[PDB]
């Protein structure tokens, strides 16, 4: 498979990183257009909209994408986030850290909502799999995962059951 | 206008020929960081104003390439180009001669 | 090049290996926009070629 | 804030100087027109007018205009009109990074 | 605890991208050779091969980088591709767009599984644990949906269970 | 509700790329300071550490940023990563190949876990949602892997039960 | 047709100068903006630019 080796840690997080705004009337760089068209002006052309490029900005973008990236590497499920934009989706699940600081998964199974999931009915906590096997109390082959053995291939005691 | 190295030349006759002028590469050079010591470096908040100018006096995406020529003489070979297109009445023989020429 | 060029009312044009002619170069001069190549009205004749 | 959907003619433009002749015509810069002075409505025609001042041949589609409180999220979509008016107190400024361009 | 901070929007949203060409003959910042050498000459030698680097060609870079940060932060998941190249392997469970409107996990079960998640038996639902338990009759901590309250040393009222 | 766009390749996927250190020496890229402020400096200007943008770092970056979406795409899980410094919390979900390339989904049940899914106990492998409807030693509703005719409008005829 | 909605601003009186620029500017008299071509669009933009 696609291996994306684990970056040890994101891009410049102890240097220098001047936030993205969402827009820039001053023809920056926001996020609405990204490098706006002032960034494709000659500097030797004596004009003041002509934007040369900084890289705050570009070690800000960098950095975003090196710690989404590692964040998906070392925990699987995105950080639940304070107040998402339209709530979240019917379905979606994230990963709201509780006070024990174990990852506790959320799903959300009411649409748009943006209830706190560390102390939310709609965000359902995503229990374990021996959390589901010990749910049921009847297992077949007593506490294994596998539903195998059935039917007993010999003559054993019924002990063991 | 076969010595328009004068990039203001090259654009009067952008305008004479009608050609558009947005893919085209005039102004200095020089103002391009990319990659490599032979081009220009990122800049920052030198709030002291240090001699080198901090790492450039600039950098920017200008020359946004799949379009547009930066070196002049292609410039000046395409509005002669543009003139015989102007003249042109189809013939081999003549376009041949004056792509040679 | 076998020359030809089969068709009618549409021919091509060559060139590259000799002068170093910029990409950029030969991008632009395949745009029908601009208008810069020797053009009859009812040929389409595309520049590229290397 | 400025959303225009200029369409390209014979010759040249670059957004930016349809950008620059708005931001001009908003500070009054040419003659006759007044500007964004107070009490000044801000009329999207009158901001094609400037654009076409200042920028003859290019085919102007659509222009639409929104106003908002200083140091505020730029408007949604929508919220544009075709003119917008404005109190005997208010003064709009319109920057270069306000005036949107489309190349239709 | 990793929390990259929330993407509201992707970089470039709504300005001016290029699609980055999957392989160029003129190295043109290719997929497949990234930005190759003759992106490193001096513009000023006039030589052919003096190539810039294009500001549409950041912004779709950035942009794709933060798309798909975004899209794992808030969905939890990547969408379904269709035209996905080799299908898709075993245990892949895609979110899919639901035809009523709910977001719906199927995973594919066989290797390089390529039919559409809706229309395909191999693609099997990984539901939440409540209409997952919905299928035992006999739960354990009955109504309760953990194990625990299955036994009570207490001697706890009949009626009421 | 994002769908990014297809990522058939990584960028700079076969180009010249060189890793980026976590310490500096001079005004080289870092993952902690990355783009150096002090030596940013003028490097047309005959000055002592002048650096230049490198090439091989920046392409590296987009090769990694455009690694971890793609891999997220497909695999929705990072691979675990042999021995990767900084441990793993409890609860962690990753998957990676397996004793046959066959590959599950594993969660951690203890932090700091340094040990491979593959030859941890404390990972626990979580397999799809059949295994659950096998797990119970009858499935709701017959065959019927939904719990949906488990009760039965009209009387199931034991011709067939 | 056109329909223009004017306020007489700066107190300079011009009644009917409007309906003369807008003909004049479709006759392709302005310079710079060919008017109303075989190939045109009329346009409420273009041609409040005109009367501007």
């Amino acid at each position: 498979m696609i291996t994306p080796e684990l970056i040890p840690s994101p891009f410049a997080a102890q240097g220098d990183k001047d936030p993205i705004p969402q827009t820039s009337s001053t023809g920056f760089a926001n996020l609405r257009d990204g490098y706006t068209p002032d960034y494709e002006i000659s500097l030797a052309s004596n004009n003041p909209q002509a934007k040369a490029v900084e890289r705050k900005i570009q070690n800000q973008l960098f950095f975003i994408a090196t710690q989404n990236a590692q964040a998906w590497q070392r925990q699987m499920a995105p950080p639940w986030f304070q107040g998402m934009p339209g709530g979240y989706e019917q379905n979606a699940e994230v990963v709201r850290v509780g006070n024990d600081g174990i990852m506790r998964r959320y799903r959300s199974m009411v649409n748009a909502n943006a209830s706190d999931p560390l102390s939310s009915t709609t965000w359902e906590e995503q229990p374990a799999w021996s959390a589901m096997r010990s749910n049921i109390p009847m297992p077949a082959g007593g506490p294994g995962l596998s539903s195998g053995g059935e039917v007993i291939t010999t003559g054993r005691n019924f002990n063991d059951l | 206008h076969l010595k328009t190295a004068n990039p203001f030349g090259l654009m009067v006759w952008c305008i004479i020929l009608g050609t558009p002028s947005k893919g085209f590469g005039l102004y200095p050079k020089n103002s391009s960081w990319a990659f490599g010591r032979l081009r220009q470096n990122f800049i920052y908040s030198g709030t002291q104003v240090p001699p080198p100018a901090d790492a450039s006096p600039g950098g920017n995406f200008y020359g946004g390439g799949n379009a547009e020529i930066l070196n002049l003489d292609e410039i000046r070979k395409v509005l002669q180009l543009r003139y015989v297109a102007l003249i042109s009445n189809g013939s081999i023989a003549y376009i041949n001669r004056m792509l040679r020429y | 090049i076998g020359l030809p060029t089969s068709g009618a009312f549409k021919l091509e044009y060559r060139v590259g290996p000799a002068l170093n002619l910029s990409p950029q170069l030969i991008n632009l001069m395949n745009d029908r926009a601009v208008g810069i190549m020797p053009t009859c009205a009812g040929c389409d004749v595309k520049v590229i070629q290397e | 804030y400025v959303n225009v959907t200029v369409q390209q003619g014979s010759s040249s433009v670059a957004p930016e100087a349809i950008q620059n002749a708005v931001v001009n015509y908003a500070q009054g810069k040419v003659e006759g027109e007044e500007g964004l002075v107070v009490g000044a409505s801000l009329s999207a025609f009158e901001v094609a007018g400037a654009i076409a001042r200042e920028i003859p041949g290019i085919y102007i589609k659509l222009c639409q205009v929104a106003c908002v409180a200083a140091g505020s999220p730029a408007p949604a979509p929508g919220d544009f009109t075709s003119e917008y008016v404005m109190s005997a107190f208010g003064q709009a400024t319109i920057s270069v990074g306000n005036v949107r361009v489309t190349f239709v």
